[PDB]
RNA sequence: AAAAAUGUGAUCUUGCUUGUAAAUACAAUUUUGAGAGGUUAAUAAAUUACAAGUAGUGCUAUUUUUGUAUUUAGGUUAGCUAUUUAGCUUUACGU
């Protein structure tokens, strides 16, 4: 006797989402950027912002009837780190304090087969 | 120091329990020079009962 | 306000840069066999009946 | 029951008063104890002072400071403000004052309510300065309860200070007016309006 | 507001659509040092208050015995923080 909305969190750097949707995802719901919760401007991927701002989705989630939860994590991921940086963790602490029931957690990080040329330039990026 | 400074003093001062003379210029306000007179003055049975020493605190008291 | 009062066993080491931290296990008093490791600021030793209404946080080691 | 009769009358109303009877002849340490289990251990309820001055050699060993008496860690503080620096005899001719000021206001066991002001004055929940960086958190850690009462007498001596500091009020008439409101604490007092404030700075950092 | 009691197509008093008569005082430090050209754009709050359209209810409603009066009064926001049953500022919004 349950219902799963999916996640639908990422944390590179500077900036991490917490990101409700339905469990297809061609809907959408309470979307909360890191900036959201804290200005300083400054720290905008902080182990606080995700914190207070994973609390807004089980305010927006415990609103519209989402008991509970499956869920998803995103490195930048692409060419990018594939390091989660802060985000994703005090929010994976901070999702289970608010009531939310957990299911199925994995990453997704996007993994290329090479290709996409990084940036940077040969001799590299340097203080 | 007219009077009613001294008849608000001895009928308020009896069983009035815990005084001094900071006791006087936070309740009866003004004056301190005088107030350690109209107190100790007697000390007629139906004044107060002391458990006060020297000058250098003066800590009086209930007749009762 | 719940406070759980749980008593110092094993004082570990040193730590913090200015050596305002010991480490340290807890038994809880009021529970034994739980033995959880926290964190204190004093000048320590075996037997300091710790304070904390945090019950659990469990703490890990800060330079 | 019986008056020693010695040309030197040695009196015989401080002989009935503490022959029958130890402890300081106007409080009775006799049925007054503690409350809390954590501060028993570390705050002595007394030896024996029959005066609220004992050489006094606490700080050598590394604990003893526990041994030493509460009324004589605390006459201890009042030590200052600088300028009395030194002076124990005008700190006991002060809190041989405080004890019948508590007595006289309440009606109380005042020796416990000295001791009440104990344990409910002191800072649990506590911070500590985590080097950390430029910018860093007091990890917040719950003190020995050792240090607690270094601090539960330290604090109720920087804000009874003040109370005679331009003051009609002679520390005796404000030491004993925060520590009846210390315990009832209230936040009349400093403590319980610092003590808790250092919980509420860490409540947090935490 | 405590008492009666004359009544007014039998009697009293809970707001809803309008539009206007008016209070936030200012002075003094401080703004470039005397002396005003632009408290520039912005602007008003809903407050006492009264009448249309009356879900109310027939809309205004008196004489005369009380106590100096007896009636009831006193308290209310906004911002930081890992001290989140707590610490920190305190009616800001270019000063």
């Amino acid at each position: 006797s349950q219902v799963f909305g999916v996640a639908r969190i990422y944390a590179s750097f500077n900036d991490t989402f917490v990101h409700v949707t339905d469990l297809s995802g061609k809907e959408t719901i309470a979307r909360v950027t890191g900036g959201m919760k804290v200005k300083a401007d400054r720290d905008e991927s902080s182990p606080y912002a995700a914190m207070l701002a994973a609390q807004d989705v089980a305010a927006k989630c415990k609103e519209v009837g989402i008991t509970a939860v499956h869920v998803k994590i995103r490195a930048t991921g692409g060419t990018r780190t594939k390091t989660p940086g802060p985000g994703g963790q005090a929010a994976l602490r901070a999702l289970a304090r608010s009531g939310l029931r957990i299911g199925r957690i994995e990453d997704v990080t996007p993994v290329p087969s090479d290709s996409t040329r990084k940036k940077g330039g040969r001799r590299g990026r340097r203080l | 120091l007219d009077q009613e400074k001294y008849d608000r003093i001895l009928k308020e001062v009896p069983t009035y329990r815990y005084v001094s003379v900071s006791v006087l210029v936070d309740r009866l306000k003004i004056g301190g020079s005088l107030a350690r007179i109209a107190l100790r003055h007697l000390e007629k049975e139906g004044i107060i009962k002391p458990v006060s020493k020297h000058s250098k605190q003066a800590i009086y008291t209930r007749a009762t | 306000t719940p406070v759980t009062l749980a008593k110092v066993i094993k004082v570990l080491g040193r730590t913090g840069s200015r050596g305002g931290v010991t480490q340290v296990r807890v038994e809880f008093l009021e529970d034994t066999s739980r033995t959880i490791v926290r964190n204190v600021k004093g000048p320590v030793r075996e037997n300091d009946i710790l304070v904390l209404m945090e019950s659990e946080r469990e703490a890990r080691r800060l330079r | 029951f019986t008056p020693v009769v010695l040309a030197t009358p040695i009196p015989e109303e401080v002989q009935q008063a503490q022959t029958e009877i130890k402890l300081f002849n106007k409080w009775s340490f006799e049925e007054v104890e503690v409350k809390d289990a954590s501060l028993v251990d570390y705050v002595q309820v007394a030896q024996p002072i029959f005066v609220a001055h004992t050489a006094g050699r606490y700080a050598n060993k590394r604990f003893r400071k526990a041994q030493c008496p509460i009324i004589e860690r605390l006459t201890n503080s009042l030590m200052m403000n600088g300028r009395n620096n030194g002076k124990k005899l005008k700190a006991v001719r002060i809190i041989k004052h405080t004890l019948d000021i508590i007595n006289v206001l309440t009606d109380q066991n005042p020796i416990q309510v000295v001791v009440d002001a104990i344990t409910n004055t002191g800072p649990r929940e506590d911070t500590t300065r985590v080097g950390g960086g430029g910018a860093a958190r007091r990890q917040a850690v719950d003190v020995s309860p050792l240090r607690r009462v270094n601090q539960a007498i330290a604090l109720l001596t920087i804000g009874a200070r003040e109370a005679a500091f331009r003051n009609i009020k002679t520390i005796a008439e404000t030491l004993a007016e925060e520590l009846i409101n210390a315990a009832k604490g209230s936040s009349t007092s400093y403590a319980i309006k610092k003590k808790d404030e250092l919980e509420r700075v860490a409540k947090s950092n935490r």
